[PDB]
This record gives C-alpha cells, structure tokens and sequence, in this order.
C-alpha cells in the first residue's frame, strides 16, 4: 500500500549514511530535541539543562540569517584551507560523523564569520531601504 | 422509599442456552448493581453502574437498561449460574429470582 | 475556491480541562506582621491588586464541583505547612512521666465531676543531674489512669511522642488567593442558581480566587462566603445516604464562643533552651466554656432550610433533626478554633426539632482538648499551649453539614443529622465556583490563501 | 516472528447486519510521524488484492462508510456496517510499521 | 488484595446483645466506609449501616435506631498501619432477627458508588 | 473620544464570538501566555513547566512555514474527510470552542502533514537557489 | 564470555558472565519468632 | 581564568555604597552557610 515503515526511519534513523541521505529527513532528529524531594531536583536539573542548550543553538542560529528555515545557504566564501576537499564527494562519499572528525578545529572560526556576515548584511539592507 | 421488584420469580432453564433477568424499579435516574449468591456461599458483585463489571467476572455477563428497566442478559449458561440473583439501588435489595436446572 | 488550503493560528482562545499545581498569593496588607505569626505570610507570593475579573458573553461550560481537583491538592499542602510550623517547635518527650494528680480546689459535687486535674510530677532542670518537683494542671481529657493511690499519664504517651506549639505562631485563618501559573486560567461561575454539577451559564475569567479562610470546623461551617439570594442545599445523588448534603445559607448566624477562666500561664524549664508552657494556677471561678446562638435568629435559619430541602423531597414530608448519632469526640461536636484553644462544642440543644408542612440564647455546653491529632495520622500530635486571660471570638456560621438517615421503611420522615467527617468537605463550600482550565492555543482552520512561492 | 492472527474463522453474515473482524499484532502499531500503520485488504478468490483501509479511523479515497477501522494498540478491529453483495470475499490484516511485512491467515466471508 | 474476617457463630437468648468483630486487612483502613448487611430468609437482605472509619463517624437504619451501635479500632503503629478492626453491637435481640450478618466494603474503583460493595467477610450466622 | 473599553477586550475576551472576530484580536492570549524552602521549589515547577510548553508550540510552530508570523497560510489541501464542514459558515457560524471538538480526531495527521510539507518546500528553495 | 582489563595484570577482576543459569536454594530453617519491645513514645524495637 | 575587565570610556555612572545591595546579600548568606556547616557536627546537650 502507501505508507510504509521500511524508508520512514526513526531518531538518529540516518546517522551512518551519507549526507545527501541524511539532509532528506533532518526533522526527524530535530523535533525530539526538547521534549524527548531530592529526585525531584535531579528532575529540575535535567529540565532546566534540556531547555537551556536549546536555546543556546536557536541563538546561535539566530543571529545568523536563519531564523528557523532549518536549511539555508549564506555569503561566506568556502576557504579551501578549512576542508580542501572535492564538492562531489563530501554529499555521497562520507557520512556526517565522519565531517564531523574532518572540520572541528575550524568551528568557531565560521561561526565568527557567521555573524559578521550577517550584520554586514543587515545594515546594508537598512541603508538600501533608507535612501528610498 | 425505593423498592425494587424482580419479574421472574424461579426461571428454570437449560446450560447452554441464555436467560434474562428484568427488575422493576420505582425511582427513574438511577445505578444498578447485581449481585450474585451461590447456595451456602458469600454472595459476589456481578455489575455496578448498569453496565459495567466486577473484578473477574467473565463477558458473558452483560446488563443494559435505563429509567425504571433494568435488564440482565447471560449468555452461555454454565452449570454454576444456576444461583440467585439479586437487585440493589443505594440500600434496598429486590427479593431475588432463583436460575434452577429443567 | 474549493481548493481549500490549512493556515494555523497561533494564540487562538480554547480551553480544556486539566491539572496543575497552583500557588498562594497572600494579601499585601498582611505582610506587616513580622516573620510568620501565621504561616505562609513570608513563604509565598505577595499579591496584585484588582485582578482582571472579566466576562465570558455566550459562554457555558460544565462544571463540576464533586470530581473536582484543587481541593484534593488544597487539603495536601494544608496538611503539609501545617507540618512546616511544628519542625521547628520544641519536641515534648520528657514529659511522660508518671503523674500524680488530685482534685483541683474546687467544690466538688457528687452530680458535676472533675474537669481540671492537678497533676504534680517530676522533670529534669536545665541541669542534666538534679530533677524539679514541678506542678500543673491538666484537662480530664488528657490524662488516664495507670492501673492506695491515683496516679496518671499522659494520654498521648502511648504510641505518639509529640510536639508543642510554639506560641509565636498563630492558628488564626489568614486569606489565601490561590492564582493559576502562566498558560492557565481560572474558570469562576457566576450563576446565582447553580448546584453541584451542571452547566454554567455565566462563567468569568480570573486568574487568582477570592480570599479563601483556611478553617477547621466539622459541622457548622464558619466565617465564609454567604450565598446571593436563597438559601442552596447541593449535593451527589440526594438519594445516597454516604455523600453530605453541605447546606450553605444567606444570612449570617451570629455565634459567641468563650471561655471564662482566667487560666494564669507558667513556664516551666526542660532543659537547655527548651521551655514547656503549662497551665498554673485558675484565677476566680471554674466555670464551663460554652458557645451561644440567637434563638430567635437560628429558628428562623432552620426555618429557610426546610423550604428548601422539600423542593428535593416533595411536600407534606415531615422533616426532622438529630443530633449526631455516634463517632469520636471531634465529629459529634463542633470542633473549632478560637484564639489558640481548641473547643469541642456540644450541637444538641440546636439540631433538635421536627417540622410539618402547615430573644433568648442558646447555650451549648463545650469542652476543651489540649492535645490535638487533627487529620488523624499515625505517629502525630500537638500540645497546644494555654493561653492567659478569658478568651472569647465572634464567628458566622455560614454552613451545615448535613447527612441523612438511611432508611428501609414506607415511612414520611427525614431525619437529618449533622456530621463533619473529611475536612475536605469544608473547602468544597469556597472551591464550588472555580475550575482550572489549560490555555491550548495554535489552533488550525481552512481558509482560501496558499503561501505563495 | 510477529503473529497476525485473524477472528474468527469465517462468519455467514446476513445482508445489513453489522460484522466485524478482528486481528491482534505482536506488540502497538503506532508510530512518531503521527499515523497508525495497521492496513486491511480485499482479495476476491481468483484476484489481486486490493487495499481497503489505510490510517485506520480515515477512509480512503473510493471506499465508502461499508467500512471501518478503530481499535488501539495490539488490538485492531475492522467493521463492515452495511453488506453487499460483492462485500464477499478473504480480507487480509497486514501491517506497515516494521520489516517485515507479515500478512494475516485470512478471513472468508461468503453468502447464506 | 483485601481480606474481611468476621468473627464466629453464636447461641444467644432473647434479651442479650451480640458483638461481632470484622477484622480488615489488605489495604489502608483509614480511607473506605464499613457497611453492615443483614441476610434474613424469606426478606431477602436488609441494610443496617456504614461506619467511616478514619473518625467513626456512623449512620443506622431508620427501623433499627436505638439497638445497633458501631465503633472501631484503628491501628496506632507505624510498623503496620493498614490493618484494623470494625465492630457492632446488635442490642436487644428477638427470636425473629436470627439471620446473617455480613460486613462489607466499596470498591476501589472510581466510577463506583458507597454501596455497590466488592469484597465480603465470611458471614456470621447467629441464632436467637 | 477616541479610545474606549468596550471593544477592547482582555484575556479570553473573544471565547465564545464566532472565528471571524476571535482572529480579529489574537495577540491578547498571545501575551499573556509567559510572564501572565518547599514552596520555592512549587514556584520553580510552576516556572520552568511554563516556559517548556511555550516553548514547545513555539517549535512545532517553528519547523512549520511560520516563525513567528502567528497567522501564515501553508500548502496542504484540506480534505473534506477531516471536517467536511462548508468554508461561507465556520468563519461566522461556530466558535472556537464548537471547532476544538469537531477536528480533535484529525491533528497528528494535519501536524504530521505540515513538516513534510514543509520541509518539501524547503530543499526545493534550495535547489532553485543550487542552479542559479 | 569473560572479560576485564589487561588480563596480564592482577588487580582487576574478570567479571566472568556465563550463558546458562545455576539455580541456587538458599534458605533458613529457624522459625524465628519476632516480638516488639518498646523503647519509649511510639518507637517500637524487633527483636527475636 | 582571566576576567574579562573591560574599560567604559566616556563613561560616568552614580555609584553608592551605604546603600549599596549585594552587602547585605553578602551578610545574609555567609550566616546561612556558617549554620550550614554546623547541622552535621555533635550537639553538645549532655555537658550540661
Ligand atoms: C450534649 O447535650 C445534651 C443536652 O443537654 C446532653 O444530653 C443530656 O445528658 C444528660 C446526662 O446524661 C441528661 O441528664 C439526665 O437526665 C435523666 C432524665 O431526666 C428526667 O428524669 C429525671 C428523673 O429520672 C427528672 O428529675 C428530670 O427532670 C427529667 O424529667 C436523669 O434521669 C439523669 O439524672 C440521673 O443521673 C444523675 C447522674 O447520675 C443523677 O445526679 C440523678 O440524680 C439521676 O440519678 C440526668 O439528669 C439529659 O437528660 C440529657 N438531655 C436530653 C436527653 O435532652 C448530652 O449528654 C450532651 N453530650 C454529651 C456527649 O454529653
Ligand atoms: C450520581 O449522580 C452523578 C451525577 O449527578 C452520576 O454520575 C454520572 O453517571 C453517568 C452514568 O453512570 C455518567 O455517564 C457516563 O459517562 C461516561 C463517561 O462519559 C464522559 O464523556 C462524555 C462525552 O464527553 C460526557 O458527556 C460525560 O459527561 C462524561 O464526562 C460514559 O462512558 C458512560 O457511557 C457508558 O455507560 C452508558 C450507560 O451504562 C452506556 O449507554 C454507554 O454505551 C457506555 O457504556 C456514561 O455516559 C456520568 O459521566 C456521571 N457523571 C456526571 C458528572 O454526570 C452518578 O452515576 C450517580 N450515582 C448514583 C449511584 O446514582
Ligand atoms: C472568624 O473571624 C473573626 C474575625 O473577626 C475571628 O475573630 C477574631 O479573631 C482574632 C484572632 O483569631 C482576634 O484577634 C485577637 O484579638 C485580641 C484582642 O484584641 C488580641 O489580644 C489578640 O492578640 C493576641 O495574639 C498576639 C499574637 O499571638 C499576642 O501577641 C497578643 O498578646 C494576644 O495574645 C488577637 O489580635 C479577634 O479578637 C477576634 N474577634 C474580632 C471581633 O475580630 C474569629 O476567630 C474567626 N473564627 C474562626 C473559627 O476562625
Ligand atoms: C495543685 O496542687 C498543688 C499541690 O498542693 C497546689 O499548690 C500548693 O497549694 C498550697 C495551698 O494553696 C500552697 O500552700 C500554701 O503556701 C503558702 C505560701 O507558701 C502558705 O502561706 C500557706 O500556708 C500554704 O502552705 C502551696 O504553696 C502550693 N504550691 C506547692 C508547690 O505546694 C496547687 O494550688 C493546686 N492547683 C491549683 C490550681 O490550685
Ligand atoms: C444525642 O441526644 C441523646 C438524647 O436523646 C443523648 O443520649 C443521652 O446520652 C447521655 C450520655 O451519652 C446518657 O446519659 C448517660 O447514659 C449512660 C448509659 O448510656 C449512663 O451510664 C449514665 O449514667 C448517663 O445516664 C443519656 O442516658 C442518653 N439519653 C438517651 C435518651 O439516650 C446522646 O448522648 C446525644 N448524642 C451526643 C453525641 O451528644
Ligand atoms: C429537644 O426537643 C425536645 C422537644 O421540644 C425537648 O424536650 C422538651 O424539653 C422541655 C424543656 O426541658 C420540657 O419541658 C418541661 O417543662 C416543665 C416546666 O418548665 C419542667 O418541669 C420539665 O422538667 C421540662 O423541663 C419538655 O417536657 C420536653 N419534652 C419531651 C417530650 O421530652 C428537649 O428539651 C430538646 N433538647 C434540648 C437539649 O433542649
Ligand atoms: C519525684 O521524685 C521524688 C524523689 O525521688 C520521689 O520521691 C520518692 O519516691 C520513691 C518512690 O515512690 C519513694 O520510695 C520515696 O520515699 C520518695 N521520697 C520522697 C522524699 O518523697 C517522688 O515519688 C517522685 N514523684 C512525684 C510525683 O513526686
Ligand atoms: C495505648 O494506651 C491507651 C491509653 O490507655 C490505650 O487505650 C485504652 O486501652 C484500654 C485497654 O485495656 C481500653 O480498655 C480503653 O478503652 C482504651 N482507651 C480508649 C480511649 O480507647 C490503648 O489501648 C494503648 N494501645 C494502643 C495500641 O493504642
Ligand atoms: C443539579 O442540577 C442539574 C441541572 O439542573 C441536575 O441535572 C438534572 O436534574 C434533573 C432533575 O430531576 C434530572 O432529571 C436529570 O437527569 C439531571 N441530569 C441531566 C443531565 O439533565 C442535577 O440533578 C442537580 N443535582 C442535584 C443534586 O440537585
Ligand atoms: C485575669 O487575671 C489577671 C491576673 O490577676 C488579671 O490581670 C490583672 O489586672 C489588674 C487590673 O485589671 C492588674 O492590676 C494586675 O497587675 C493584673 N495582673 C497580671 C498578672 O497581669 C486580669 O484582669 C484577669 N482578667 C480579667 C478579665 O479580669
Ligand atoms: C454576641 O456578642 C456581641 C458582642 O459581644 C453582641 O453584639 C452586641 O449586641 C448588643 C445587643 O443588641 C448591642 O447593643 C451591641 O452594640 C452589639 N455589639 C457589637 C459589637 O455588635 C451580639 O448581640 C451577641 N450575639 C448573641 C447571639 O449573643
Ligand atoms: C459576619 O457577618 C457580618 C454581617 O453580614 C459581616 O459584616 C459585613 O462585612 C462586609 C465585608 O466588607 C461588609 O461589606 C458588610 O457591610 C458587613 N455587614 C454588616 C451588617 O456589618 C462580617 O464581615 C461577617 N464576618 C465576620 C468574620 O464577622
Ligand atoms: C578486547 O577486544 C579487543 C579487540 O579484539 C582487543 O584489542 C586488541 O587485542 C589484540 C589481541 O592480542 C591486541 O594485540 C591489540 O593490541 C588490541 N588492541 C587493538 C587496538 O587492536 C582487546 O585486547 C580485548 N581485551 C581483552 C581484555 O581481551
Ligand atoms: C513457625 O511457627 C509458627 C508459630 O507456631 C507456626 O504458625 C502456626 O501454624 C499453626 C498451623 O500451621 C497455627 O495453628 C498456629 O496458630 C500458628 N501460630 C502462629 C503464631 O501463627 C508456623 O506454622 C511455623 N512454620 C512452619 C513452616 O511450620
Ligand atoms: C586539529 O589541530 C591539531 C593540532 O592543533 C592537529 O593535530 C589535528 O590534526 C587537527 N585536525 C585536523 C582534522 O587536521
Ligand atoms: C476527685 O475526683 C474523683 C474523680 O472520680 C471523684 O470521684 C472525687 O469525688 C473527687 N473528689 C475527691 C475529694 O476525691
Ligand atoms: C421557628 O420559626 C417558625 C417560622 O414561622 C415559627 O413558626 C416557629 O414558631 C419558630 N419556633 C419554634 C419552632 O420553636
Ligand atoms: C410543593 O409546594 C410548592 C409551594 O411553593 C409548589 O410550588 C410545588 O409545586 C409543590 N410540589 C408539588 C410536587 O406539587
Ligand atoms: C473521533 O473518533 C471516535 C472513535 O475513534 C468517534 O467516536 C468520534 O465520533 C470521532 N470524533 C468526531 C468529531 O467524529
């Protein structure tokens, strides 16, 4: 019939395929992120940890031009001397545990560049609507 | 008062086969439990609230019926229901009809 | 056209039912007493003024009031701040010692019999070696017999060691605005005709209830919320004989307890910083703590609810009133409280009467408990301190609660009997008109738009 | 191996009455993305089966109210309301939640 | 599981009064009224009272006022706080009230009135 | 003057007027749905059990077309098996509270139906966007 | 399946885990008659 | 490690201390922490 439950996988239902299997289905990872007397504390802990570190990466993405699209591209170029691989590959060839390895010394110096990427971009935008 | 009147009086059949079981009452808008008493046995719930059923009780049993009518249908007669049965609203009890073999 | 495309929206108004825990809201004017005489009047919330009370037009909603929640959970918390305020008094073990008690200096008829014993005995000083020979006094109902001589013990010491109170605290009620958190309202009914269940076909908006008086009366209901017009009688099956009928009348009984001995405090030392209250001597005369209502105005009560309970059943019913058949000592008698003293009233001169279809006071007779097991757990107590001087408040009755007699018979009457029971039955008399609902917004609707690419 | 077993056996129904066949899984049949993956079949003898029901308490797009779905989880029910005379035939449950795909045993239903 | 344990058979004259205990165990005592059910033959049964057992506080029958008094005993030991004990004391019997005497209990079940009892003690018979 | 009480409504002002006059003013229950040693921690579960289910329909309205727009059309077709209701009554007959009952069946099929139609509608934004 | 860390060394255990179960029967004969001695105000004590 | 003090300049700002919070802060804690760590020492009742 329609409706199956061979390719409707589940939590982390994709995490040794390749990327360019894994980008077809990110909410499913992303909708379990936030909902799933002294072990009462152990409880508000947990919660309190849970909401926190959400918040954290919907800063972290907001403050970039990506509100909550899920998926955008942005205006930073791709320096070769981040990754210095093939385009052609890195969507069918490896899988993201394996990117994950590849580029962890080079974060914080995209997310820098993130954000004044973004500003560059947002006043710039003003000042395109002001003269007009 | 309320007072409860049970039709059959002695309804003797066959196993196998299904009975039933009318009780009148005389105060509409009510519950009704039915409870059953073996001979020289401690009497046991059978259905409160009209429709519903006690703790271990098999789903042959079965009562329906609401205002002033109360039903209780047994399907599947065993050779242990042939006991009497007995009608109940918040105090007072019907005098019992009696289930005997043919 | 028909080509009809989904559009959310979010903050949208629809409720359902459900359960949460709610908090205090203690009024403003109530914090200048400083640090607890009372409990909960720094532990939780200072309150706002002129809450939002605002109409719901073409609105109904069912009620309930029976199965309701908030008052399972406001009789859970009572409970428990009830506890907050006795972990820190001081624990009363080494007073279970063999007493000695005789009469108090009294005259002592053949007809009345001893109300205050004596009771001299022995207790440890601050010092851990020498031991006062110290005296008291002590109510009949608080001392048995050890069984020549007559020497008693506590009656508490048996299975309970238990706590004093400490007296810088006070049993008085404080008002009590229970408030919903964030995302949820409070439902208020605001029909004038409204029994248990049913729907309401005026509700009303709040988000924190009205000064709630935590007491503790069994019958007779004090000190709350009077109703609009008549005088309404709510129950379950009315034909059930196990679920009170909690009658809540219009006018306000006046009712005068006291208490006429002067009753001089003394403090007597257990140890290092631990200090006991006992009762010493009595100045002036031994007299009987008893209660009055007008006859003239609790007749006329009792008048306007054998109206209005021969709407339930029929007319030309002869209705008629008991006194309480059986049970213990604080459910056949009005059991309140009254300044810091616990009385045990006696309702037999008042619910005594019979009624056919065509100036002075009362006195009821009271009595006094010191130690005090209220909500009846296992291991607890509490030795309420005495208090100087004659004690004496002014209360309403406001409410019974009644029950009815179960019969088997073709007989024509009805007679009632009060009886206090569970104490939960007391705040379902100020928890009738409140539901908590749960805002459940982002809602979703068709309409004729499609996000346009 | 998950079990689907089929109740009862075959029913003789009369035209009108309401009848109802059951099937019972190894374990709940519903899923995270929202739907419930419990499907019921039509197969005439001499014929390919044909999908009845899917997203049980949803019809299809052909079929009307002669059918139904419900139940809960372990527990699935499906209910002719109205019989026909093509209502006859061996209906199937089949479930779509996990690999594999097992089939029930398979209820015939023919006319008195 | 929930246990009602009576007490045994009796011989009493015209004039005495019985006692007859009801030990429960099984569940927490202090939460589920204690019914008292005469069974008489050629009556049927016939109801005499409930007794809410966390204060005591009782309710008879309209024909049996006068002659029937219920106490109980809780139990005072946090070692073993479930069980306990309701009593009855039938005053002033006749040689036409020889019958059996059962006492009963509610469900634990939610949807469910005072009356329609679940668990049952053995029955006591007395005779007059 | 200008300014009055009267159709100034407050909280749940609108609960029991027809769709077209509660989607008039949607922001009043919108506002008031975050802000308005025992019992310190029944105001931390009375906090932090607020903040969590704001913040859930805040995401499952996120991984929807609809940041924080709070009124946005979408492109599922309605299919009449869910409400088969006509479109001319249920902006001027019902209420919201009559509809609340008439749909609760059919969410989890329309809020499962939302992300894929989304998330659909977001890699072909980028495969427009990858091409040129 | 047994397993530890270096095997070679002599202060970690082998947590052996084995595949079928041995069914052990362990009792205590004595009746052992239980009574409550009372030690003040609502504080029982167990003894044998 | 290394706390980021950081200038204001062109910066004037009223400052108090008499009336200053986070003093009396300051008194309020360090007295519930001096009771903290006596809960688990002995009581010393029977010196007396
Ligand atoms: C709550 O309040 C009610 C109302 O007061 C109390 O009920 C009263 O209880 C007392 C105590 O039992 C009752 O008093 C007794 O009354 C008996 C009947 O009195 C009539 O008969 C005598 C002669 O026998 C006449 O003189 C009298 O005028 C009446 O016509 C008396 O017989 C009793 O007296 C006997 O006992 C006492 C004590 O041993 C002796 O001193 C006497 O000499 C005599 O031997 C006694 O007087 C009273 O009647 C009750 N009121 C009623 C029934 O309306 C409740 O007790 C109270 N609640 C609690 C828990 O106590
Ligand atoms: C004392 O009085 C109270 C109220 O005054 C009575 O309580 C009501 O009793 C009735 C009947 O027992 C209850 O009705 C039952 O409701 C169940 C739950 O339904 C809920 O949901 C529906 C739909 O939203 C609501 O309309 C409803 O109010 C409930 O909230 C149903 O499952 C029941 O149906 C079952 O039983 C009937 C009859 O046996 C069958 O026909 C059905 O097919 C099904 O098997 C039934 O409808 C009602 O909920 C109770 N509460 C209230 C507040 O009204 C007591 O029964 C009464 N007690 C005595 C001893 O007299
Ligand atoms: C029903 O409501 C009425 C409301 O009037 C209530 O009656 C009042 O109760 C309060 C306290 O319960 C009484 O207030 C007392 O009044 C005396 C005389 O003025 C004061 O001395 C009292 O102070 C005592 O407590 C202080 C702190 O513990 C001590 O420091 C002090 O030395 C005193 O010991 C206290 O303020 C009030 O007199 C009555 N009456 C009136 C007319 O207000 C009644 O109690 C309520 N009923 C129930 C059952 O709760
Ligand atoms: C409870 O019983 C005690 C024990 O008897 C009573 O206390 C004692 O009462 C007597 C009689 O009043 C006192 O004796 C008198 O003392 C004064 C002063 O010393 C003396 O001048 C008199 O000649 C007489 O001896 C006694 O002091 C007093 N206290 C003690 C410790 O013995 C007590 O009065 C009784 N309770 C009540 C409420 O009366
Ligand atoms: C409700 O009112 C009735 C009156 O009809 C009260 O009954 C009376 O109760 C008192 C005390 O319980 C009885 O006095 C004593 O009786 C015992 C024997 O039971 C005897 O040993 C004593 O010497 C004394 O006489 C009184 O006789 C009794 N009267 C009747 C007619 O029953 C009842 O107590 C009231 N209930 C409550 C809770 O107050
Ligand atoms: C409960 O109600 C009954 C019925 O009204 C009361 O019984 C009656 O009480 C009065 C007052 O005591 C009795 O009056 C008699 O008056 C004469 C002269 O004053 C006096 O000599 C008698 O000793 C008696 O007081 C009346 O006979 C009596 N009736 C009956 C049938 O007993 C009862 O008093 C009420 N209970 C309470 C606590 O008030
Ligand atoms: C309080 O303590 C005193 C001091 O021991 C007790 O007095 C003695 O009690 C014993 C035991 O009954 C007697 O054998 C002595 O003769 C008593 N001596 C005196 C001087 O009285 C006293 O019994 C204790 N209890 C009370 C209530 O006073
Ligand atoms: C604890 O002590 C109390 C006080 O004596 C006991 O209560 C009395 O016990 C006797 C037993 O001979 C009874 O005759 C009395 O009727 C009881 N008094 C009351 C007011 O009921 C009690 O039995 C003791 N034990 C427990 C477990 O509480
Ligand atoms: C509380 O009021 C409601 C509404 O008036 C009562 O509900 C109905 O009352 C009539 C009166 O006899 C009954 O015939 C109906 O069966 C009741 N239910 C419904 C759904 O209509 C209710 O009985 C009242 N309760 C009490 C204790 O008076
Ligand atoms: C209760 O007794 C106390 C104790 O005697 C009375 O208080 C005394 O009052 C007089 C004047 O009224 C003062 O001169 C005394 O100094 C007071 N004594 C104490 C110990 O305070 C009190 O008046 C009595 N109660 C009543 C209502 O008269
Ligand atoms: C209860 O006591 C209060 C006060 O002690 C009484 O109220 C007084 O009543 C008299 C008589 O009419 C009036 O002169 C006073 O002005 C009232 N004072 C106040 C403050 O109200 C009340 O009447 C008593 N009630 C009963 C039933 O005894
Ligand atoms: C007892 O009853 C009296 C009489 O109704 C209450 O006094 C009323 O209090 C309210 C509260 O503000 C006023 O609005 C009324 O005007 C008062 N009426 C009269 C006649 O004074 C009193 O509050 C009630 N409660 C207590 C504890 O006394
Ligand atoms: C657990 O298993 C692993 C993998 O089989 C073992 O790791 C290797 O074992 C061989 C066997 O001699 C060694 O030569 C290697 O040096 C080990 N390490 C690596 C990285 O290959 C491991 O020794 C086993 N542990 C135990 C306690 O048996
Ligand atoms: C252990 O000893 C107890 C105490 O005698 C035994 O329990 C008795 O059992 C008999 C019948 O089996 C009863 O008649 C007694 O009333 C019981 N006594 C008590 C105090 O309960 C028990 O049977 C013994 N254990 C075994 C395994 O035999
Ligand atoms: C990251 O940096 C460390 C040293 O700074 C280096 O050893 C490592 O190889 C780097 N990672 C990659 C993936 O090159
Ligand atoms: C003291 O109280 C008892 C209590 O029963 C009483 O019997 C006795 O008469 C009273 N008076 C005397 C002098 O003992
Ligand atoms: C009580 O009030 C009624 C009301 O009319 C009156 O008839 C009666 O005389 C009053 N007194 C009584 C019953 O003692
Ligand atoms: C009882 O009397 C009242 C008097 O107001 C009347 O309205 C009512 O109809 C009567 N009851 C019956 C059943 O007639
Ligand atoms: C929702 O489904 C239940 C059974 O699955 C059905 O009884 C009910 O009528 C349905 N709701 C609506 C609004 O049709």
């Amino acid at each position: 019939a329609v409706g199956i439950g061979a390719v409707f996988l589940g939590f982390l239902g994709a995490a040794g395929s390749t990327m360019g299997a894994a980008s077809m289905t990110l909410t499913v990872q992303a909708r379990n992120l936030l909902s799933g007397t002294v072990w009462g504390i152990k409880q508000l802990q947990a919660r309190v940890l849970a909401v926190e570190r959400y918040l954290r990466d919907q800063q972290l993405l907001g403050i970039w031009g990506c509100s909550g699209k899920l998926i955008c591209c942005t205006n930073v170029p791709w320096n070769s001397s981040w990754s210095n691989r093939n385009l052609s590959e890195i969507w069918d060839n490896m899988t993201w545990l394996q990117w994950d390895k590849e580029i962890s010394n080079y974060t914080q110096i995209i997310y820098g560049l993130l954000e004044e990427s973004q500003n560059q971009q947002e006043k710039n935008e003003q000042d395109l609507l002001a003269l007009d | 008062e309320i007072v409860l009147t049970q039709s059959p009086g002695i309804l003797s059949l066959s196993p196998g086969e299904t009975a039933t079981l009318f009780c009148k009452a005389s105060q509409g808008g009510n519950a009704m439990t039915w409870y059953q008493k073996r001979r020289g046995q401690v009497p046991r719930l059978l259905i409160y609230d009209t429709s519903r059923r006690a703790s271990g009780v098999p789903d042959r049993f079965v009562g329906s019926g609401s205002g002033t009518d109360f039903f209780l249908t047994i399907n599947k007669l065993d050779r242990e229901d042939f006991a009497v049965y007995y009608c109940q609203q918040f105090e007072f009890f019907g005098l019992g009809s009696e289930l005997e073999v043919h | 056209a028909e080509n009809l495309w989904v559009t959310v929206y979010y903050g949208v108004p629809v409720w359902k039912d459900a359960e949460t825990t709610l908090f205090c809201a203690s009024d403003a004017k109530a914090y200048e007493t400083e640090k607890h005489n009372v409990w909960a009047t720094h532990a939780c919330v200072p309150t706002d003024p002129n809450p939002q009370e605002i109409h719901l037009e073409n609105v109904t909603e069912e009620f309930n009031m029976w199965k309701n929640n908030m008052v399972e959970q406001m009789h859970t918390d009572i409970i428990s701040l009830w506890d907050q305020s006795l972990k820190p008094c001081v624990k009363l073990t080494p007073l279970c010692v063999t007493l000695q008690c005789t009469n108090v200096t009294n005259n002592i008829t053949d007809d009345m019999r001893g109300e205050l014993k004596n009771c001299s005995f022995n207790m440890t000083t601050e010092l851990r070696d020498k031991k006062q020979k110290v005296y008291s006094l002590f109510y009949r109902l608080d001392v048995v017999q050890i069984n020549s001589n007559k020497e008693y013990r506590l009656i508490n010491c048996n299975t309970s060691a238990c706590t004093q109170a400490c007296p810088k605290v006070s049993f008085e009620p404080i008002p009590i605005h229970y408030c919903a958190p964030a995302g949820f309202a409070i439902l208020k009914c605001k029909d004038k005709k409204f029994n248990g269940t049913g729907p309401c076909p005026s509700v009303s908006t709040v988000q924190c209830t009205h000064g709630i008086k935590p007491v503790v009366s069994t019958q007779l209901l004090l000190n709350g919320s009077l109703a609009e017009e008549e005088v309404m009688i709510r129950s379950e099956n009315i034909t059930n004989n196990a679920k009170n009928i909690l009658v809540q009348f219009n006018t306000p009984v006046q009712i005068n307890c006291t208490r006429p001995n002067n009753n001089t405090r003394k403090s007597i030392r257990i140890g290092p910083g631990q200090a006991f209250y006992a009762t010493g001597d009595i100045i002036g005369d031994i007299r009987q703590a008893h209660c009055n209502v007008s006859k003239a105005t609790w007749n006329e009560t009792l008048g306007k609810v054998v109206k209005q309970l021969r709407k339930h059943f029929g007319n030309n019913t002869i209705i008629r009133f008991a006194n309480s058949s059986g049970g213990d000592l604080e459910v056949t008698t009005h059991s309140f409280n009254c300044g810091g003293e616990f009385f045990y009233c006696n309702t037999s001169g008042l619910f005594n009467s019979t009624w056919i279809s065509n100036n002075d006071s009362i006195t009821l007779p009271c009595r006094i408990k010191q130690i005090i097991n209220m909500w009846q757990r296992i291991g607890q107590c509490m030795y309420a301190p005495p208090i100087q001087g004659v004690i004496r408040c002014v209360s309403n009755i406001t409410g019974l609660i009644l029950t009815r007699d179960g019969g088997s018979t073709n007989s024509t009457t009805e007679t009632f009997r009060p009886g206090g029971g569970d104490m939960r039955d007391n705040w379902r008399s100020e928890l009738y008109k409140y539901k908590v609902v749960k805002i459940e917004p982002l809602g979703v609707a068709p309409t004729r738009c499609k996000r346009r690419v | 191996d998950i079990v689907m077993t089929q109740t009862p056996l075959s029913l003789s129904v009369t035209p009108g009455e309401p009848a109802s066949i059951s099937c019972r899984s190894s374990q709940s049949l519903l899923h995270s993305n929202g739907h419930t993956y419990v499907h019921w079949y039509l197969q005439k003898a001499g014929q390919s089966p044909q999908l009845l029901i899917y997203e049980v308490s949803n019809r299809a797009s052909g079929v009307p109210d002669r059918f139904s779905g419900s139940g809960s989880g372990t527990d699935f029910t499906l209910k002719i309301s109205r019989v026909e005379a093509e209502d006859v035939g061996v209906y199937y449950c089949e479930q779509t939640l996990q690999i594999p795909f097992t089939f029930g045993g398979g209820t015939k239903v023919e006319i008195k | 599981q929930v246990q009602l344990v009576q007490s045994g058979a009796v011989i009493k004259t015209p004039g005495s009064s019985v006692k007859i205990s009801c030990r429960a165990s099984g569940y927490n005592f202090r939460d589920y009224s204690i019914h008292w059910v005469r069974l008489i033959p050629d009556k049927g049964f016939e109801w005499i009272g409930w007794i809410k057992p966390l204060w005591g506080a009782v309710s008879y029958a309209r024909q049996l006022q006068g002659r029937v008094s219920m106490t109980r005993q809780l139990s005072q030991d946090p070692d073993d706080p479930d069980w306990g004990v309701a009593y009855m004391e039938f005053s002033g019997l006749t040689p036409a009230d020889t019958a059996e005497y059962f006492c009963v209990r509610r469900g634990s079940c939610d949807y469910c009135g005072d009356f329609p009892w679940q668990y049952w003690g053995q029955g006591t018979v007395v005779v007059v």
